[PDB]
């Protein structure tokens, strides 16, 4: 059925749009940022003399190219057949890589959102989802840019991830405030984020071994995404997405770019609330991958050894989850759990080791309150 | 009773334009040495400039089914409506095929249509399809048909495109219908008799002279006139001359005696003209009309005149023969008689005379392929090196 | 630090104006290197 279709659709190039006829057109980045203009244009947007009686333009717009692009990122043929090198699925696959370029894609992910506000009496404004840019849109756009080009260059991964992934999740963060959470422009962000970006960022999870030049972007992609985690408008497959596209990670992760992380789990562990079963599980598998790198003083000869700091914040990991497991009274999943976590963190602490008395000084806990997580 | 398209055919793609309302017949070209893009030369215009259909040419290797392409590529038949067909630029060599990249002229679905050397891949093949209903898939091709031509790498049209000034040949979606003519046929053509588009020497007189233009004198104004001379000049591309006829179907076939052609020095690239001063002179494309740069042979001086004989389709009667013929060049509108003005590295001016002398009996020797090829690669590289040269020194 | 100082500048403008939570509001450590490089200049400069 794909390969009839798209080559309909290439018969016919009427279907494509304005944009995409290729006769003079601007372009799909430049269509969207035109269709956003339509949505903030009222005189262009409707009718202008309920849904039915307005019909947001630009919204339709918008809805259109998504459709397409989605239509032809589920036309794009299968990994396994264009592995086995069946010259009609590589075909079809090129002639959509003509239709479509790279940059485009880049642009419209990288296109971002109107942020839902709080106003001045404290009651949240939301801006109508119906009309405007919205993240099922970028949803199509995503799916595109998996099936047809795939993400399989740490450079590109990377490049989309400053362009139009990280403010996404950034935003998403900053969007979980208890009045705000409950808006629905964050019910679809995450639905984006937890459909589309999250299980791609999975599935590429091997590219990310090669990231020790971008450490503060990888060490805030982990932050971002722990915070999420920590938001609670998430539904139970949204948390468990989030948590198993964070441990495929920073499974790969090079180890000395967790401690960054690892600087915020131990201070929220020791609660050993429900928020903190998937923390547990990211400590204990990065603790037996990397048992070496803190027990032996030479660790991985290309890693190296720790910078002793993470050695310290180990520690009174260990102790604060040792304590707090202590007076917890005993629940048979959460002990089965910390269990685990406790050994891992005990033979990967050096027995031989000794606590430095001197403290360590500038405590982001501080800065890091309650409210609003700082 | 109607010619069928087959293989090992010289053809030409032919398309219509309606630049300005008006309507103008085109041809698929490209000059194989350098740039390997495709374009578009006219032959509407046939009266004013000459076509070059020397790189016009095109020859149909091989014209397979779909499915054994596929299979083929997993491991003098006539054209049947519903193959791919392979291209083979008759004068450089290599094949027709979708470039795969693209100049960006207002389409970027676009890919840019060129020649390539290998065969293998999807990118040479173009499959083959009806232009209208009257002749369905599987039907023979005629000669005289419409035709359009899909790659099958992009699938997409061999596209004439409006969107610049200048017209583009481009691999689109839409579709434009191309038409085939045939050029000739060398299955059928006999050896040592004068064809259509052949380069050839001039022999004249008993001292094998050939009619050459100045040697290498660092300049193209002095390389514009015409005399006889023999010796080492007959073993050289000084003198060779190539036979374009008017017409642009069925242009190999053989000349017949009193055949309006025009002759062009492959060289220099000018083509022969008679001015109105009763001199011949060396003008360029652009200048060379047919009154000007007409000329036919004749096979005496009688100056009876056959009138008008209808222009045969096909292969034709073979009458010029190589060595054995004697010729007389005549100008058409003039009907003057080239001859030689024996005013003397013998360096005999060559004129044209409305009697001329008792000896202006010529012979006409084939040049070889590679002759012709290298020949053709000096002109086309002289041509660059002077536009460099002048660049540079602007 | 530095930038904490203002955020606390940018968090009153936030009370002020009432709503329009700024995406930069995130701590330092969570910023990206290319906004950190306006006070890494800073830091950079002063201390060599």
């Amino acid at each position: 059925n794909a390969n009839v279709v798209v080559r309909l659709l290439i018969r016919r190039p009427e279907c494509f749009g304005p944009a995409l006829r290729g006769e003079g057109g601007n372009g799909l980045l430049a269509a969207m940022e035109e269709a956003i203009k339509i949505a903030e244009d009222p005189s262009r947007d409707g009718p202008s003399p309920e849904e039915d009686d307005t019909i947001h333009m630009g919204n339709a717009i918008m809805t259109f190219y998504s459709a397409l692009i989605d239509l032809l990122g589920r036309c794009a043929p299968e990994m396994h057949l264009i592995h086995a090198g069946k010259g009609e699925a590589i075909r079809i696959r090129s002639i959509l890589r003509s239709l479509i370029p790279l940059g485009d894609l880049v642009g419209v992910i990288s296109i971002a959102f109107q942020m839902p506000t709080i106003a001045k009496d404290g009651n949240v404004v939301e801006p109508d989802m119906s009309a405007g840019f919205c993240p099922d849109h970028k949803a199509a756009m995503v799916l595109f840019l998996d099936r047809v080009y795939g993400i399989e260059v740490q450079d590109f991964l990377l490049h989309l991830l400053e362009v139009g992934f990280l403010p996404d999740l950034r935003a998403a963060a900053s969007l979980d405030t208890a009045a705000l959470s409950a808006t629905d422009m964050a019910l679809a962000l995450n639905r984006y984020l937890c459909t589309a970006v999250l299980p791609l960022l999975t599935r590429c999870a091997p590219l990310f071994a090669g990231t020790e030049h971008h450490a503060s972007l990888i060490d805030s992609l982990l932050h971002t995404v722990y915070r999420l985690s920590k938001g609670c408008s998430l539904t139970k497959a949204q948390r468990d997405s989030i948590e198993v596209c964070l441990l495929s990670i920073c499974g790969q992760l090079r180890p000395s770019m967790m401690q960054h992380l690892l600087r915020r789990l131990v201070f929220d562990v020791p609660l050993l609330n429900e928020h903190a079963k998937m923390p547990l599980k990211l400590l204990t598998n990065h603790y037996e991958r990397c048992w070496k790198y803190y027990c032996l003083p030479g660790g991985w000869g290309n890693f190296g050894a720790a910078s002793e700091e993470e050695l310290h914040l180990s520690r009174k990991l260990f102790w604060g989850i040792f304590d707090a497991l202590s007076q917890k009274k005993y629940e048979q999943e959460l002990f089965k759990l910390a269990l685990p976590c406790l050994s891992a963190v005990a033979g990967a602490l050096p027995p031989d080791y000794m606590e430095s008395n001197y403290v360590s000084m500038m405590e982001k806990q501080s800065s890091m309150d309650s409210e609003g997580n700082f | 009773e109607i010619q069928f398209l087959r293989t090992d055919d010289e053809v030409v793609l032919q398309c219509t334009a309606t630049i300005h309302k008006e309507q103008q017949k085109l041809c698929l070209a490209a000059e194989g040495f350098g740039n390997r893009l495709c374009f578009l030369e006219s032959t509407s215009n046939s009266k004013n400039v000459p076509p070059d259909l020397s790189i016009c040419t095109f020859v149909l290797e091989q014209s397979l089914s779909v499915r054994a392409l596929q299979e083929m590529l997993a491991n003098h038949r006539t054209l049947l409506y519903g193959h791919a067909i392979l291209l083979r630029h008759s004068y450089s060599g290599m094949y027709l095929c979708c470039l795969s990249t693209s100049r960006s002229s207002t389409d970027k679905l676009a890919f840019d249509v060129g020649l390539q050397e290998d065969t293998t891949g999807e990118a040479c093949w173009w499959t083959i399809h009806p232009a209208s209903k009257q002749r369905s898939e599987g039907e023979k091709v005629r000669v005289g048909d419409d035709l359009i031509l899909v790659s099958v790498s992009s699938e997409r049209y061999l596209h004439l495109s409006y969107g610049n000034g200048s017209l583009h040949v481009d691999a689109a979606f839409q579709q434009t219908l191309w038409s085939v003519a045939p050029i000739s046929s060398g299955s059928e053509a006999a050896q040592g008799y004068l064809i259509g588009g052949d380069v050839l020497r001039l022999l004249h007189g008993h001292m094998d002279e050939c009619l050459t233009v100045p040697s290498g004198e660092h300049g193209e104004e002095q390389r514009r006139t015409v005399h006889y001379e023999g010796g080492a000049v007959s073993v050289h591309a000084r003198s060779l001359w190539r036979l374009e006829t008017l017409r642009v179907a069925w242009s190999g076939s053989h000349i017949r005696w009193g055949q309006p052609f025009r002759l062009r020095h492959v060289t220099t690239g000018k083509y022969l003209s008679l001015m109105e001063d009763k001199n011949l002179l060396l003008m360029d494309k652009e200048k060379a009309d047919v009154k000007s740069t007409a000329f036919t042979f004749r096979s005496s001086k009688e100056k009876l005149d056959v009138g008008v004989r209808k222009e045969v389709d096909g292969m034709g009667t073979s009458e010029i023969k190589y060595g054995d013929s004697v010729c007389y060049i005549q100008h058409v509108d003039t009907g003057l008689w080239l001859t030689y003005q024996s005013v003397d590295s013998i360096q005999r001016k060559a004129i044209m005379h409305h009697e001329g002398h008792m000896d202006d009996g010529i012979s006409l020797s084939r040049s070889q392929h590679e002759e012709s090829r290298t020949a053709r690669v000096i002109q086309s590289t002289v041509f660059l090196f002077n536009r460099f040269i002048r660049g540079l020194d602007a | 630090n530095y930038h904490n100082i203002w955020a606390k500048k940018k968090k009153m403008e936030l009370e002020s104006k009432g709503g329009g939570n700024h995406p930069l509001l995130v701590p330092y450590d969570t910023l990206t290197a290319k906004e950190k490089a306006k006070d890494r200049e800073k830091a950079q400069d002063i201390l060599k």
